[PDB]
């Protein structure tokens, strides 16, 4: 059953909240010997919150709105009196969080219950959590297949049936590539919506973090428990919240959806393109759209990505360059050696895109692409081939989603599953101009209520 | 930039930042190398005038309220 | 005359705008052979702009607060029909401005008489204003000495008696500098109070510009004609006009003042010291304070400097490296070479920095320092020496000043004649907070009617 | 960095970059360059952790007034 049947079960006394808890521990206990999405399981605190929470109903109070419904984290937040691990092993002998990140004090406040930490790619570097410290996250659909990533414990967690919601980081795709390749549901919040505080960082200038989901109302309602300004977080811009749960439901009507062409279309395999060919026709978008400047765009996405994440590892690389990800620690080092020219280039022409991309949401409201190139390919695929052009499977997972996250809109990751692609789901981004999260929840809510977007459990 | 000058920049820039690298891993980091040097040529590409600024510009401090 | 008595005569009738732009000209034809203050003569638009200002007296108008006054400025400063040189002969080819830099424009409408451009050193990156292309400017007060820099030509035009205000630039000194030097007035206002629109830049995360003058109520009169935001300048965060003019003799009682020490006593010579130690008697300031990490904030100033300064002109250095000053070209490309790690490591402790600088400034309401380590060397002098340490004499003259403007506070420069230091000036620095220009103003003006801080003959 | 990695780097990052560099240019660019490296190696004393952010961080459009 869903986010929202949960959270209703334990509010009207069907079960209760230790009850609804102990379920998922057992799911977890039965299943992550396999997919492998878990890398804590913070079991006396689960079960302290889910009594506190039946303390509460049984004292006759107002439930909070998300009472009882337990979720798990990405590893990258601070998670208190556990040490944040972000993939590494370098990170083991850091001291313990001495606070929740700030969106798990937000979740907890609204009755969530905290079930653990989450494998990741190393350091959020990585489009697919083959993680050789830990163990690569397996895809519940077919488990000789990735997750995807960075968030692929995120997004594996409720494809297993093991959580409704967890939490992801976003930088160039790592929300949105496992909602695809997992067939759950996925927001990539707005760059500056949500609190970056008390997580580990990769990209100051790009990261983003936000909800996975079992459903579109699970985005929602975590999202709005999420929201508010942080005075102390630097990246914030958000000066109130905008709650998304009371217009779900309101429908599209009116609105000018468009279909991205070009640079969307030339990377997209056959899947991914009747994927965006059935959304189109349920959304009545029938306009081809150019986004400016896409490929370049990811471009500079990518340049700053590689210099400031691994100029953040710098210390580290000088000293114990053995300790890191061998998959990704040459890439940390190449981009410590980027011409500091490229950089300045890049954040220039940063200006100019964000101008153009604005500028382009004028005359658009919503704007559909796929998330992935193709479906989840096999754990240990070193080169995929998409429409005839080879390329590495890690950083090509991303060729969709990285151009939108530098603009920093927000995106809905809707989960389909086209025919042609051995049961494998692949999902479609819905993107709107920053600050309209509540457009990208709306246009989900119809693919969802005509069964195109939904889960396979 | 051909694979030789990439070759001799890798070294020297390896070096001078601190972070030796086998030849192997010298090999590897080449390689990655390579294919965002045709990123960055893209982004030359881009005009940019003198007066095309940076995204973001330094803010001392808030600006008092009245 | 001085600004004051100008305004007052052209209002009250004594004087015309005319005859008063008549004598700034015929003593610019008078000196600047010597001085070499001017690259551009505006003759025929100052004729037309004192005629103007002539007829709306004459017509019975309110005239405007600057109204004839003559002035000219930097020449990275955009003015109608002429090319902007910026102290390259590289720029000689481009098309001519199509409107005026925004300060001009403002400072025009408040009835000022623009006479030209200003020699400066090439690209703004030099603290001598020794131009291989254009030649050096000279000092007023001893010919064979520098004007400093890079705003030498607006210290000179002022020390000479050409005109009575001039618009300079301040990346790390380039105001307060050349008003050290030439013993004039200097306003470095706070980071992202006047627009940059229209200006040549050298280094968008710390080019301030700002004015220099003959008395501090032209700083000031000059400041309030300027201010304003400009939603079109990605650099201006002021969102309202703060008049200084006012409160300009309100005096300082009951204001925190303080004497900066270590870095700022160390890198002191004997006038500097004696400078400072006169103005902090006068201003009742005893208590010696530390600036916090200044040398550190110097070193990354001078980082992103060099980056920054040096990619933007990477097309030319590709082609064109020997049509570059000499004195310049190499610090340009080193600057371009530099790894990305110091340009990210200097914006993160950028904003340490900040932190502490405003912590700093919740005990202290003024801070005093002095402009420069010595007064003007000879032309040509590559080595000076400071209480005993060699320096290189160009990058040296911005020790004091370069930390400073880091942090983006406002600084008056005060010109002080010290004893036994060959009749040269030498100037010194008044801090306030960030959005505390007029309390820098105000110690300017108690400085001023003690007779402590003046131009001289 | 030693003057003779110093060199070899200046040599390479100018070839990579497209800045032709003559013996007597390269020698007066590592001069200028030494300088700043000892700046560079003392703003690398500055403890930072990961989550000390660059001053300024992006904003994807102004937040609307309501
Ligand atoms: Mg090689
Ligand atoms: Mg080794
Ligand atoms: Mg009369």
């Amino acid at each position: 059953m869903k986010t929202v049947e949960i959270i209703e079960g334990i509010a009207s006394g069907r079960t209760s909240a230790r009850d609804v808890c102990e379920e998922a521990l057992a799911t977890i206990g039965a299943t992550d010997g396999l997919i492998n999405a878990f890398t804590c399981r913070t079991v006396e605190r689960a079960r302290a919150e889910a009594d506190a929470i039946d303390v509460r109903r049984a004292r006759g109070e107002v439930l909070p709105p998300l009472a009882g419904l337990p979720y798990a984290v990405k590893n990258l937040f601070d998670i208190e009196g556990v040490t944040t691990l972000a993939g590494s092993k370098i990170n083991r002998t850091l001291p313990p969080a001495r606070a929740d990140a700030v969106l798990v004090q937000r979740l907890k406040a609204a009755g969530a219950v905290l079930l653990g930490g989450l494998n990741m790619d190393e350091f959020a570097y990585g489009f697919t959590t083959e993680n050789t410290h830990y163990g690569p996250t397996r895809n519940p659909h077919d488990t000789g297949r990735i997750a995807g990533g960075s968030s692929g414990g995120s997004g594996a967690a409720i494809a297993a049936g093991q959580v409704p919601l967890s939490l992801g980081s976003d930088t160039n795709g790592s929300i949105r590539v496992p909602a695809s390749l997992c067939g759950v549901w996925g927001l990539k919040p707005t760059f500056g919506r949500l609190s970056r505080r008390g997580t580990y960082p990769f990209v100051h200038s790009i990261d983003h973090l936000g909800p996975l989901a079992d459903s579109v109302e699970g985005l929602a309602l975590a999202y709005d428990a999420m929201q508010g300004p942080d005075p102390l977080d630097p990246g914030c811009s958000a000066s109130r919240i905008q709650p998304s749960v009371p217009v779900l439901s309101q429908g599209i009507a009116g609105l000018r959806i468009g279909v991205l062409g070009g640079w969307f279309r030339d990377n997209a395999g056959p899947a991914a393109r009747a994927a965006v060919d059935v959304a189109a026709l349920t959304l009545g978008a029938s306009e081809v759209v150019m986004w400016p400047d896409a490929e370049i765009g990811r471009a500079a996405a990518f340049v700053i990505t590689a210099s400031e994440g691994g100029c953040l590892h710098l210390d580290d690389l000088r000293i114990r360059p053995q300790d890191f990800e061998p998959l990704s620690v040459d890439r940390f080092i190449s981009g410590v050696l980027q011409p500091v020219a490229w950089y300045l280039r890049a954040q220039r022409f940063r200006r100019v895109y964000r101008d153009k991309v604005n500028a382009l949401f004028r005359d658009w409201d919503i704007l559909i692409a796929p998330a992935t190139p193709i479906s989840a390919p096999a754990i240990g695929t070193e080169w995929i081939e998409v429409n005839g052009t080879r390329h590495p499977c890690r950083p090509a997972m991303g060729l969709l989603t990285q151009p939108v996250s530098f603009a920093g809109c927000p995106v809905v990751a809707a989960p389909t599953w086209p025919g042609e692609n051995d049961g494998m789901p692949i999902g479609v981004q819905l993107i709107a101009a920053p600050w309209n999260e509540s457009l990208c929840l709306r246009a989900g809510k119809v693919l969802q209520d005509t069964g195109i977007a939904r889960l396979k459990c | 930039m051909t694979e030789t000058e990439i070759f001799a920049y890798i070294e020297a820039a390896s070096i001078a930042i601190g972070i030796p690298l086998e030849p192997a891993r010298a090999r590897a980091v080449a390689h990655h190398f390579s294919r965002t040097a045709l990123l960055a040529e893209m982004l030359e590409s881009v005009p940019l005038s003198p007066e095309s600024e940076l995204a973001e510009i330094y803010r001392p401090a808030p600006f008092p309220a009245e």
